[PDB]
């Protein structure tokens, strides 16, 4: 139940696949030992000690679903 | 990044993957980032070019 | 640390349906309570000196929900979870027109593929409206300050 | 949501309760470490799936 004002005429501009081009390889495992996407306790913190804590984790050393943006063509300007 | 979350998986026009149906929820940043908005809505496909 | 409350349109009849044990379909496909959170029931009726809220048209609610696979002979029995929403809600519109209603749609292969059907009851609207207030506490879910 | 433009890297996390989705982040908190903090909490209505 809100508002918002369409942009333009309804004609969207011409979108290409070029998947082969965004695949590479850049392997960035999480390290756990490195302190990585770890969710923090939600509302009660602790001070210098070490805690068993039983929540929603990551596995150590996983390669993920890494994606890359990329620019349009162009010609000159 | 942008992200799109949902319940429901269909088709396009084109028979194509990616269609969610009903309320969806939609992360998108702007003004280079700055701005983070987002919205669980209703989206609606256009039927132009 | 947070108070959840949902309010809905129940009358007094299925009443005794407000149990966690009870096998009705109030408890099987509407909705279920938290097992591990502390619980409220409220059952209260339209104060007569009360005009700021109105009544729906009829009570309704969902007595079958399953899915059909895709093989025509397999159906798989649907649970409600705590604080969740069947996929029959998807195809279940929120005022059904008379009793014995019956709603399908079709699933795609990356849902399980086959159909989603359910069925619904309806209750006749009394003299005065009766709802129900669910009442569900948090204690460390955030910064205690209710 | 406001985020000033910077160069350093950061971390962000989304889960889902019975409360609702919970958006959790560093830019909030922690802006030259990295861990999650509690900035969004989204008053879902459907679990996402
Ligand atoms: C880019 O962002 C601008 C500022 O955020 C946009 O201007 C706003 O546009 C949004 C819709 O896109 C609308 O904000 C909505 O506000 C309504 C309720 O506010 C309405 O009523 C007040 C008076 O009661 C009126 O002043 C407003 O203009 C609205 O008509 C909410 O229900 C929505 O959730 C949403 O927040 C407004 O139209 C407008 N608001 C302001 C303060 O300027 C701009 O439109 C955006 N770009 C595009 C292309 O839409
Ligand atoms: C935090 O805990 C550590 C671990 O015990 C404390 O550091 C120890 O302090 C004693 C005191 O002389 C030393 O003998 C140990 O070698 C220290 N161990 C380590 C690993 O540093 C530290 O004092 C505690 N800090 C606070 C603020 O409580
Ligand atoms: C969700 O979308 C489908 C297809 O558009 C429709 O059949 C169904 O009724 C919708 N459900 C809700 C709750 O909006």
């Amino acid at each position: 139940v809100d508002v918002g004002p369409d942009s333009v005429k309804s004609a969207c501009i011409e979108v290409d696949i070029q998947q082969t081009f965004f695949d590479k390889t850049w392997p960035r495992p999480i390290d756990v030992s490195k302190a990585d996407g770890i969710i923090y306790p939600q509302g009660r913190t602790y001070s210098n000690i070490t805690i068993t804590y039983q929540g929603l984790f990551p596995y150590q050393g996983d390669h993920g679903d890494m994606y890359v943006y990329s620019a349009g063509h162009a010609t000159g300007t | 990044p942008a992200f799109m979350l949902g319940s429901s998986v269909g088709n396009f026009s084109d028979g194509k993957m990616g269609r969610f149906f009903n309320h969806t929820l939609v992360l998108l940043p702007d003004g280079c980032g700055t701005l983070l908005r987002a919205f669980y809505c209703i989206l609606e496909p256009r039927s132009g070019n | 640390s947070s108070l959840i409350l949902d309010y809905f349109s129940y009358p007094l009849s299925m009443k005794s349906d407000l149990s966690v044990s009870s096998a009705g379909p109030i408890s099987q496909f509407n909705y279920k309570q938290s097992f591990s959170n502390p619980t409220c029931l409220i059952l209260a009726t339209v104060p007569h000196n009360l005009t700021t809220i109105t009544k729906p048209l009829k009570y309704s609610y969902i007595n079958k929900c399953s899915r059909l696979l895709s093989d025509d002979r397999t159906e798989v029995p649907q649970l409600v979870n705590a604080n969740q929403y069947s996929p029959c809600v998807s195809i279940v519109p929120s005022t059904v027109w008379e009793d014995g209603d019956y709603y399908r749609k079709q699933l795609s292969p990356l849902e399980g593929g086959g159909w989603l059907v359910a069925s619904g009851s309806t209750v006749a609207m009394t003299e005065q409206l009766q709802m129900g207030f669910g009442i569900t506490v948090q204690y460390g879910t955030d910064t205690n300050s209710v | 949501y406001n985020i000033t433009e910077d160069e350093i890297l950061e971390w962000f996390g989304i889960t889902q309760t019975a409360q609702g989705v919970h958006l959790f982040s560093s830019r909030y908190v922690d802006l030259y470490g990295g861990n999650m903090f509690q900035f969004a909490t989204l008053p879902v209505y459907d679990t996402i799936k």
